[PDB]
RNA sequence: GAGU
C-alpha cells in the first residue's frame, strides 16, 4: 500500500548483482531481459570489444542492453528497492523504468499498488483458465500458489537445512 | 522489502529503546544519523524478517 | 492532446504535474473566462489547455508568474 | 449416413457451399460450412440488464447510494475497483467516487450546482459512513477522538 | 471539519457521560399509537433530538422563528434533524 | 440469416454444432426437394416414391 | 419529453468529455480504461477490440460498467493517466497488452502466407498499390510469389528518416500489408508469414523505434485490414477439416496386444500389479504421441499436392491447421482430442 | 418513393495524385452498393494509355542484363508500365528514345511526338553508369482499358512477333488505386443513413475528380436502357 | 421445431403436462382458440354419461418469468383423434414436440470482427420476421393503504393531471383495457392524504401570489415504468368486505 | 498522498512542518 | 471509351411470383458490376404495398381471443402482414371483410374495391368455427418501402389512435428472392461479352419487368450526384 | 441465476 516513489535518487551505491539465470544450462531468464530498465548501480570496467563503462546510475535503455550482449558481460550490480535509502518510500533510481510507460518512473507513483496487483492478477486468473477448460491429462496452479503463499508468508519449512 | 520493514533492537541507544523492542528500520537509521553527528551510545540493532 | 498525450507529457515530464497544471489552466477558462492561446476549433477547455501545454505555452512557474503579475497590480490599484 | 443424406439433397460432401458477399458480390475465396443450426434467444435481454444512474436515493445510514437496477441503484466502486485508481495514481476521480458521489452529503449537493453552472469543482467533504464508524466505536466503548490540526 | 490525525484510547466512565446527552431509562420506543418517541426511552426526542427539522415534539415552536429554543411542555430543543445521528 | 464465428470451435471442442449444421442442411435439403415436388404438382406417388 | 433539441445538445457536450469502463473482476489497473464516448443508439456498450485482453473481456454475454468522471481534474486524470492510448504496456512485465487477437491475427496470417504458384507466380510490381490493384482486380493470389518494389524508410542516427527502395521476393499479400506499415520499420518484419508472436514483436519494434502515436495508428489499422482479410478469405470448419491419420486401427490394435501381453503376464503372478500399471500406462502414452505425430505429419504438410514442374511438398492450408499455426486459436493439444487419439484421462482422485 | 439523393460534400485533394472524397447522406446499403459498383468500374474500366511493347536494340529478352546499365532489362520494364503517357489524337503510337553518357535516363530524355505528352518528364526509367553507354528503344503506347497483362496477351495472340520485341503488362487503368469506407450518417430522425469517403490514387493526365464523373457516366450510359 | 433433434423432445413436451392432451379418443365435435370439445368413441366412452370431453385452453396468462403461456389448438375441427394425442400446444412445443428455439441458416466465417469473440452477426430478415420475438406479461399493483392520517383514495382527480393523461384511465381512474402505454403513463390514479407541512417562506410567498392553495391531497398513482411500454391485457380488482367498490370493479 | 495527490499532499505537510 | 449498352432480351415469367430475366450483350465484367448493384437495391428500396392498421369489432386488443374462431387475434393479424395487395391508384384503401358460417376465410372474401386486387385470394386469413360465428374487420392497406414494424411508428407516433385500432408491422418489400447469374455472352468478334440472368421471386403484382425499370431508376438518380455535382 |  504506503510503497510510493518519494525521491529522485537516494545517493546510494548499493544494489544486487544479477546473473543470467542458468538454471540446470538453458538460459532461462536472459541477463538483459533480466535487468532491462534497470539504473546500474557500479560500472564494470572490462576492457572488451565496445569500450564499455556504462556509468553510474545509468537507466539500461535497449541501446546499452545490446551492448551488454556483444560484450558478453558476466553479471551485473543493479540498483534495487530492497537497498534503497529512502526512507517512507523509494527513489526513481533504484526503482528504474516504470514498464508500463517504457521510461524512467514518475515521482508519486504508488509502485506497491501496482506489484501486489501484478503479481496476484495472474494467479488469480489462471485459477480460472486452466479449470473452466483444464480437462483432459496428459498441478497447474492449484499446486504452485500454496508454495508462492508459503514464501511471502515468510513460514519456516518442515524438516530446514543447517547454516 | 515491504517484509523487511521490521527490526528489533538488540542494545541501548541514545533514546528509550533498549534491548528487545522492534522499530522500523527507517526510524532507527536516522535515529542513528543524529547519533552521528552527537555521538552518543549507538544503538545496536538487528533487522527481521516479517 | 485528444487522442494521445504523449508529446504534452513530453512537455512537462511529470504525468501527474500535466494533469494539476491543465486543470488550474481549464479551471480558469471556465471560471474567470480567461482567453485562450490556441485557436479553439470548437474543443472544450481540457482539451485547449493540454493543447497549449503541448505547444509549450503554459507552465506551472508561467501561471505562478501571472498570478503574481496581476494580483501586486491589483494591491497597487488598491494602494 | 449424414453425407448420404446429402446426396439425397445433391448437396456437397463437405457440407461447405460457395457464398458470396452481399456487399461486393465476389464470392469469398473458399468454401464455408452452411446448414441450419438450431438456435436459442435465452432469458438475458438486453432490456433488463441496461441501467444508468446520476443521482437518485441514498441509503439509510451509511447515506451511500442503494443496489440493485430495481431500487435505481448506483454500481459498486469496490475494494478491487478502488485498487486499480490507485494504480494509475488517479487520486482526485478516485476521492470523487469516495466523496461527492456517494456519502459526502454536501459535497454532492454543492458538487451538482457546481455541474450546472458549468464549473466543475471539486467541493469534497466527509463521507458519512465514516462518522458513524466513529459514533459505532464509541457505542462499544472505545474513545475514538480526532485531534485536529 | 479537517484534522490532521486520530486518537483511540480507553473510554472512561466520565468520558462517555460527556457524549451522552441523556439517560436512557426505558425501553420503550415510541408510542404504539403515535409514533412518536416515548419519554427517556431509546428513542427519546427530549435526549436525542428533534424528528423534524425545527420542530419541537408536542409542535409548540416552529420554524427557524425559534432557533435554540427548549420547549417547556414537551422538553425537546428545537433544531435540525440531522443531530438524531450525532447525538 | 445468422453468420457465426469459427474461431469459437476447435478451442471449444463442441463439434456437435457442426455435425448439427451439416445434418441440418441436409434436413432442409431435403425439405427443399419436398417442397419444389409439391409447387410442381408431380402426384402422390412420384411424392410417396421419394 | 427527450426533445430533439435535447439530443444536439447531449451529443454537445459528451465530445472531449472521457469515460471510464470497468469490467470484474478487476484484478490490475487496466481492468478500469478511459474512452471518448460515441453515442449511439441501442442499449448495450461497444467495446474496442484491442482491449479485449486488458479486460478479458470475451462477448459471451459479458457486462461491463461505465464511470462519469466529473471534475476538470478527474476529466484530466482519464484522459491522460487512463486513457486507453496511452495505457498499452503491462506493468507487469514490459510487454504491449494490446496485441491483435482470434480473426486479426487469423486475417494477417492469411494474406502473408505463400502458396506454389498459384495465380500470378513471378510477376513483377511496381509498388504495393498496383498489388492492391492486381489481387482486387483477380489476377493474382494473397499467396502468389512475386518480385515488388519498396521502399523502406531506416530511420537515422538523429530523428531524419532515410528510405531505400529495393526490389523484395514476397507475395502480393506481403506488399499489400507493407501499406499498413509505417514508414521507419523495415520490410523484412512484414516480409514472412506472420502470426501472433511475430505481430507481438512488430508491435513492440514500432513502439521503441515511432512512439506511441504512430503504433496506435498502426494497431487500429491492423485491427481493420485482418478481419477484412479473414472475412474474404471465407475460413469455415466442415468436418472434413478435421484429418484422422490412415493408422489409427493399426497403431491401436498393437498397443492392445501390447496391453493384453502385460494382462497374461500378471495372471502367471511375476509382475507385480504396480509394475504392470506403469507399464500399460507408459504403452498407451506412447501410443497416445505416436498417434499424435501421425495426425501432424499427414495435417501439417498435406498438401503434397502441388505444381509448376511436377509433383512438390508444402504447408497446409486446412482450417484448423492454419488456425493453430498463426496462434489465433486451437492448438495442436486441441486438436489431439478432434482429429487423434484422445488419450488418457485422469480420476477425480488425480490417478489415472 | 421518396428518392433520397446525396450530395457531393468534401473532396480533399491531398495531393493531385491522391484525393479524398466524402460523400453524404446515402440512404441504408447504398454505401455498399454504389461504393463497389464505382470502385470495378474506376478500376479495370476507365480508359487509359500504356506501354504494350518495347524494343531495345542489342536485347533478344527480358532476363538479359546490359553491359554500362545499372537496371536489368525487367527493371527497366517496370519502370515503363509506370510510365504515364497521354496520346491526344491517335490510339497508337511508337515512340523513340536515344540517350548516352553517365545520367539517369528520365522521361524527358524521350522524343516527344507532337500530339503525345509525357506527364511525369522526371520519372525515371534507366540508369546510365559506363559513359561510353548508349541506349536505344522504341516503346509502344497503346490505348486501352482496365489491365491487360502480357500472359493474356500472348495466349490469344496466335500472331507471331519478331524475336527482340518485349511484350509489357498494360496497366491501361490510369486509376493506380481506389478504395471506399462506409462511416454512418446522422440525421436527426434518420442515423440508418451512412457516409461514402472514396479515396482515390491515380496517375498523370486523368484528374481524379474528373474520373469519378466519368465512372458514373459509364454506369449511368448502362441504365439508359431500363430507366426506359 | 428443431430439424435437427434426438427424439426427446416429443416425450418431453407431452409429459410436462404444458400442452393439452386426449384424454379419450374420438372425433373433434367443437375447435376454438379458447377451448376443445371432443366426442368420445363408443368402445372408450363409459356407458353412464354423454361422454363428450371439454378442455378449456390457458390462453396469454403471466409466467414466473414475466414470459408468455398461451396455449394453441394443433387438431382440425371434425378430426377422429386417438387417445394420448397432443390436442393443444404449449408455450414451447410444436405438434407435441418441443420446440425451444428456432433453426436457421447458418455460416461459420469471421466477417469483420462482428462476429469477435463469439460475438453473433444477425439478418435484418430474422427480426423482420418476427422470429425471435417475444412476449412479455408483467404485473403492476396498485394497493390503497389506509393510514394514521386517513385512506388513499383510488380516484381519477390528482393534483396536476393533463387530460392526455386522464383520457386513458376511465372514471374509477383505472386504464382502460387495450390501453397502450408508455413509461411514465398512469395505469391506476392513487392519492394519499398529507400532513401538515412548513412551507417555506417563499411558497408562502408564491401560495400568496396565485392562491392556488396546494390541496391536502398527494399523488401516488401507479405509473408505467421507465422506458417499459405495452398494452394492458387485463386489471383486476380487490376490495374489502364493505369497503364501497369502485365502478370499474 | 500518491500520484496526481502527491502535489497537494506535499504542499500541506510544508504546512504542518512550518507550524 | 468502347460504350456498349445491354438490352433487356427475355422475360421468362415462370410463374407470377417467378421470373427469369435474361439480359445481353454486357460488356466484360459489368455483367457483376450491375448484377450485384441491382440485387441490393431490388432487396431493399422496393416500394410496395402492406397492411398497416386493422381493426376488427369486439376486438380491444392482439392478445385476446375471439370467440368462434381457431385463430388468436395476433395469428390473424400475421396472416395479414403475409397478404397480397396491389392497389393501383391510391396510396392508402381500407378495405372491410364480412365474413360468416363454418368457414375458412381467404382473401377472396374481401370487398374488393374497384382498384384493389388481391393477388392471392386464396390466402388464408381465419378459421371460422361456429356457423353462427361471424367476423367483421377494417384492414388499412398504406403503399411504403422496406420493413416499417409497429414499434417504429409507436415511438414517432404520439398522435393517439382510438382504443381497438390494431397498428401491424408493415412488410411493405414485395422482392422474397434474387439471384443473378453471369454466363458468356457470344458475338461474332466479341466473345468476352456476358449475359446476367436475374432470377426473382416476389410476392404478388409487382411486375419482373416494371421492378426493373424502377430499380436501374433508383441507382441512376443516385448517380446524378457524382456526375452532376462534380 | 450472469462473466470471469
Ligand atoms: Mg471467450
Ligand atoms: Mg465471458
Ligand atoms: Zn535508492
Ligand atoms: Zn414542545
Amino acid at each position: 500500500q504506503d510503497l510510493v516513489v518519494t525521491e529522485d535518487d537516494c545517493g546510494t551505491h548499493e544494489g544486487i548483482m544479477m546473473t543470467p539465470v542458468i538454471e540446470g544450462g538453458d538460459v532461462k531468464e536472459p541477463l538483459r531481459d533480466r535487468v532491462l530498465g534497470r539504473v546500474t548501480a557500479e560500472d564494470v570496467l572490462k576492457p572488451g570489444t565496445a569500450d564499455i563503462l556504462v556509468p553510474r546510475n545509468t537507466l539500461l535503455h535497449e541501446q546499452w542492453c545490446d551492448l551488454l550482449e556483444e560484450n558478453s558481460v558476466d553479471a551485473v550490480k543493479v540498483r534495487s528497492v530492497v537497498s534503497c535509502d529512502t526512507d517512507f518510500g523509494v527513489c526513481a533510481h533504484c526503482y528504474g523504468r516504470d514498464l508500463a510507460r517504457g521510461h524512467i518512473i514518475n515521482k508519486g507513483e504508488a509502485i506497491g499498488v501496482i506489484a501486489a496487483q501484478s503479481i496476484g492478477e495472474p494467479g488469480t486468473q489462471l485459477t480460472m483458465r486452466t479449470f473452466h477448460i483444464g480437462g483432459a491429462a496428459s498441478k497447474d496452479i492449484t499446486g504452485g500458489l500454496p508454495r508462492v503463499a508459503d514464501l511471502f508468508e515468510a513460514r519456516r519449512p518442515k524438516e530446514p537445512a543447517i547454516l | 522489502r515491504q517484509m523487511l520493514r521490521k527490526a528489533t533492537i538488540v542494545n541501548a541507544g541514545s533514546s528509550d529503546f533498549l534491548e528487545g523492542e522492534q522499530v522500523e528500520y527507517s526510524r532507527v537509521k536516522i535515529a542513528n544519523r543524529e547519533l552521528e553527528a552527537n555521538g552518543k551510545v549507538g544503538a545496536t540493532y538487528s533487522r527481521d524478517l516479517l | 492532446a485528444r487522442v494521445t498525450v504523449q508529446d504534452a507529457v513530453e512537455k512537462i515530464g511529470n504525468r501527474f504535474d500535466l494533469v494539476l497544471v491543465a486543470a488550474r489552466r481549464a479551471r480558469q477558462m471556465q471560471v474567470g473566462g480567461k482567453d485562450p492561446l490556441v485557436p479553439e476549433e470548437n474543443d472544450k477547455t481540457t482539451v485547449i489547455a493540454l493543447r497549449e501545454i503541448e505547444e509549450g505555452l503554459i507552465n506551472n512557474q508561467i501561471l505562478d508568474v501571472r498570478e503574481r503579475q496581476e494580483q501586486q497590480e491589483q494591491e497597487a490599484a488598491e494602494l | 449416413e449424414i453425407k448420404e443424406l446429402l446426396k439425397l439433397g445433391d448437396l456437397p460432401t463437405s457440407g461447405q457451399i460457395r457464398l458470396y458477399d452481399g456487399r461486393t458480390g465476389e464470392q469469398f475465396e473458399r468454401p464455408v460450412t452452411v446448414g441450419y443450426m438450431y438456435m436459442l434467444k435465452l432469458n438475458h435481454l438486453v432490456d433488463d440488464k441496461m441501467h444508468a444512474r446520476s443521482t437518485g436515493s441514498y441509503s439509510l445510514v451509511t447515506q451511500q447510494p442503494l443496489g440493485g437496477k430495481a431500487q435505481f441503484g448506483g454500481q459498486r466502486f469496490g475494494e478491487m475497483e478502488v485498487w486499480a485508481l490507485e494504480a494509475y495514481g488517479a487520486a482526485y476521480t478516485l476521492q470523487e467516487m469516495l466523496t461527492v458521489k456517494s456519502d459526502d452529503v454536501n459535497g454532492r449537493t454543492k458538487m451538482y450546482k457546481n455541474i450546472v453552472d458549468g464549473n466543475h469543482q471539486m467541493e469534497p467533504g466527509m463521507p458519512e459512513s465514516f462518522n458513524v464508524l466513529l459514533k459505532e466505536i464509541r457505542s462499544l466503548g472505545i474513545n475514538i477522538e480526532l485531534e485536529d490540526e | 471539519e479537517e484534522f490532521d490525525a486520530i486518537k483511540i484510547a480507553l473510554a472512561s466512565p466520565d468520558m462517555i457521560r460527556s457524549w451522552s446527552f441523556g439517560e436512557v431509562k426505558k425501553p420503550e420506543t415510541i408510542n404504539y399509537r403515535t409514533f412518536k418517541p416515548e419519554r427517556d426511552g431509546l428513542f427519546c426526542a427530549r435526549i436525542f433530538g428533534p424528528v423534524k427539522d425545527y420542530e419541537c415534539l408536542c409542535g409548540k415552536y416552529k420554524r427557524l422563528k425559534h432557533r435554540g429554543v427548549i420547549c417547556e411542555k414537551c422538553g425537546v430543543e428545537v433544531t435540525q434533524t440531522k443531530v438524531r445521528r450525532e447525538r | 440469416d445468422i453468420v457465426l464465428n469459427p474461431l469459437g470451435v476447435p478451442s471449444r471442442m463442441n463439434i456437435g454444432q457442426i455435425l448439427e449444421t451439416h445434418l441440418g442442411m441436409a434436413a432442409k435439403g431435403i425439405g427443399d426437394k419436398i417442397n419444389a415436388m409439391l409447387k410442381q404438382q408431380q402426384e402422390v406417388a412420384k411424392l410417396r416414391e421419394f | 419529453r427527450e426533445e430533439a433539441v435535447v439530443w444536439d445538445i447531449l451529443d454537445e457536450v459528451i465530445r472531449e468529455h472521457p469515460v471510464l469502463l470497468n469490467r470484474a473482476p478487476t484484478l490490475h489497473r487496466l481492468g478500469i480504461q478511459a474512452f471518448e464516448p460515441v453515442l449511439i443508439e441501442g442499449k448495450a456498450i461497444q467495446l474496442h477490440p484491442l482491449v479485449c485482453a486488458a479486460y478479458n473481456a470475451d462477448f459471451d454475454g459479458d457486462q461491463m460498467a461505465v464511470h462519469v468522471p466529473l471534475t476538470l481534474e478527474a476529466q484530466l486524470e482519464a484522459r491522460a493517466l487512463m486513457m486507453s492510448t496511452n495505457n498499452i504496456l503491462s506493468p507487469a512485465n514490459g510487454e504491449p497488452i494490446i496485441v491483435p487477437s482470434q480473426d486479426v491475427v487469423l486475417g494477417l496470417y492469411y494474406m502473408t502466407r505463400d502458396c506454389v504458384n498459384a495465380k500470378g507466380e513471378g510477376m513483377v510490381l511496381t509498388g504495393p498499390k498496383e498489388a492492391e490493384r492486381l489481387y482486387r482486380s483477380g489476377l493474382a493470389s494473397l499467396h502468389a510469389r512475386v518480385k515488388v518494389r519498396i521502399t523502406e524508410y531506416e530511420k537515422d542516427a538523429n530523428g531524419e528518416l532515410v528510405a531505400k527502395t529495393s526490389l523484395k521476393d514476397t507475395t502480393v499479400g506481403r506488399a499489400i500489408l507493407w501499406m499498413i506499415v509505417p514508414k521507419g520499420l523495415p520490410y523484412s518484419i512484414v516480409n514472412q508469414a506472420l502470426g501472433k508472436k511475430a505481430i507481438s514483436k512488430m508491435l513492440n519494434t514500432c513502439y521503441r523505434i515511432l512512439g506511441l502515436k504512430p503504433t496506435v495508428i498502426f494497431a487500429d489499422q491492423i485491427m481493420y485490414t485482418g478481419f477484412a482479410y479473414a472475412a474474404r478469405s471465407g475460413a469455415s470448419v466442415g468436418i472434413d477439416d478435421m484429418v484422422i491419420p490412415e493408422k489409427k486401427h493399426e497403431i491401436i490394435s498393437e498397443a492392445e496386444a501390447e496391453v493384453a501381453e502385460i494382462q497374461e503376464q500378471f495372471q502367471s503372478g511375476l509382475v507385480t500389479a504396480g509394475e504392470r500399471y506403469n507399464k500399460v500406462i507408459d504403452i498407451w502414452a506412447a501410443a497416445n504421441d505416436r498417434v499424435s505425430k501421425a495426425m501432424m505429419d499427414n495435417l501439417q504438410t498435406e498438401t503434397v499436392i502441388n505444381r509448376d514442374g511436377q509433383e512438390e511438398k508444402q504447408v497446409s492450408f486446412n482450417s484448423i491447421y492454419m488456425m493453430a499455426d498463426s496462434g489465433a486459436r486451437g492448438s495442436a493439444a486441441q486438436i489431439r482430442q478432434l482429429a487423434g487419439m484422445r488419450g488418457l484421462m485422469a480420476k477425480p482422485d488425480g490417478s489415472i | 418513393t421518396e428518392f433520397l439523393k446525396p450530395r457531393l460534400v468534401d473532396i480533399e485533394q491531398v495531393s493531385s495524385t491522391h484525393a479524398k472524397v466524402t460523400l453524404e447522406p446515402l440512404e441504408r446499403g447504398f454505401g455498399h452498393t454504389l461504393g463497389n459498383a464505382l470502385r470495378r468500374i474506376l478500376l479495370s474500366s476507365m480508359p487509359g494509355c500504356a506501354v504494350t511493347e518495347v524494343e531495345i536494340d542489342g536485347v533478344l529478352h527480358e532476363y538479359s542484363t546490359k553491359e554500362g546499365v545499372q537496371e536489368d532489362i525487367l527493371e527497366i520494364l517496370l519502370n515503363l508500365k509506370g510510365l504515364a503517357v497521354r496520346v491526344q489524337g491517335k490510339d497508337e503510337v511508337i515512340l523513340t528514345l536515344n540517350k548516352s553518357g553517365i545520367g539517369p535516363v528520365t522521361a524527358a530524355d524521350i522524343t516527344h511526338d507532337g500530339d503525345v505528352e509525357i506527364v511525369k518528364p522526371q520519372h525515371v526509367i534507366c540508369h546510365l553508369t559506363d559513359e561510353n553507354a548508349s541506349i536505344s528503344m522504341r516503346i509502344k503506347v497503346q490505348r486501352g482499358r482496365g489491365y491487360v497483362p502480357a500472359s493474356t496477351r500472348i495466349h490469344s495472340e496466335e500472331d507471331e512477333r519478331p524475336i527482340g520485341r518485349l511484350l509489357v503488362d498494360a496497366c491501361y487503368s490510369p486509376v493506380e488505386r481506389i478504395a471506399y469506407n462506409v462511416e454512418a450518417a446522422r440525421v436527426e430522425q434518420r442515423t440508418d443513413l451512412d457516409k461514402l469517403v472514396i479515396e482515390m490514387e491515380t496517375n498523370g493526365t486523368i484528374d481524379p475528380e474528373e474520373a469519378i464523373r466519368r465512372a458514373a457516366t459509364i454506369l449511368a450510359e448502362q441504365l439508359e436502357a431500363f430507366v426506359d | 421445431k428443431p430439424l435437427v433433434g434426438t427424439g426427446m423432445e416429443r416425450a418431453v413436451a407431452v409429459d410436462s403436462g404444458v400442452t393439452a392432451v386426449a384424454k379419450r379418443g374420438g372425433v373433434v365435435q367443437y375447435v376454438d382458440a379458447s377451448r376443445i370439445v371432443i366426442k368420445v368413441n363408443e368402445d372408450e366412452m363409459y356407458p353412464g354419461e354423454a361422454g363428450i370431453d371439454i378442455y378449456n385452453l390457458t390462453k396469454y396468462t403471466r409466467s414466473n418469468q414475466n414470459t408468455c403461456i398461451n396455449q394453441m389448438p394443433c387438431v382440425s375441427l371434425g378430426e377422429p383423434v386417438e387417445r394420448g394425442d397432443v390436442l393443444a400446444d404449449g408455450p414451447s412445443t410444436d405438434l407435441g414436440e418441443l420446440a425451444l428455439g428456432q433453426n436457421m441458416r447458418v455460416a461459420f466465417m469471421p466477417w469483420n470482427g462482428y462476429n469477435f469473440e463469439d460475438s453473433i452477426l444477425v439478418s435484418e430478415r430474422v427480426v423482420q420476421e418476427d422470429r425471435f420475438t417475444t412476449i412479455h406479461i408483467q404485473e403492476l399493483a396498485c394497493v390503497s393503504r389506509d393510514t394514521k392520517l386517513g385512506p388513499e383514495e383510488i380516484t381519477a382527480d390528482i393534483p396536476n393531471v393533463g387530460e392526455a393523461a386522464l383520457s386513458k384511465l376511465d372514471e374509477s381512474g383505472i386504464v382502460y383495457i387495450g390501453a397502450e402505454v408508455t413509461g411514465g403513463d398512469i395505469l391506476v390514479g392513487k392519492v394519499t392524504p398529507k400532513g401538515e407541512t412548513q412551507l417555506t417562506p417563499e411558497e408562502k410567498l408564491l401560495r400568496a401570489i396565485f392562491g392556488e392553495k396546494a390541496s391536502d391531497v398527494k399523488d401516488s398513482s401507479l405509473r408505467v415504468p421507465n422506458g417499459v411500454s405495452g398494452t394492458v391485457i387485463d386489471v383486476q380488482v380487490f376490495t374489502r368486505d364493505g369497503v364501497e367498490k369502485d365502478k370499474r370493479a | 498522498p500518491a500520484g496526481t495527490g502527491y502535489a497537494y499532499h506535499q504542499d500541506r505537510m510544508r504546512r504542518r512542518a512550518a507550524g
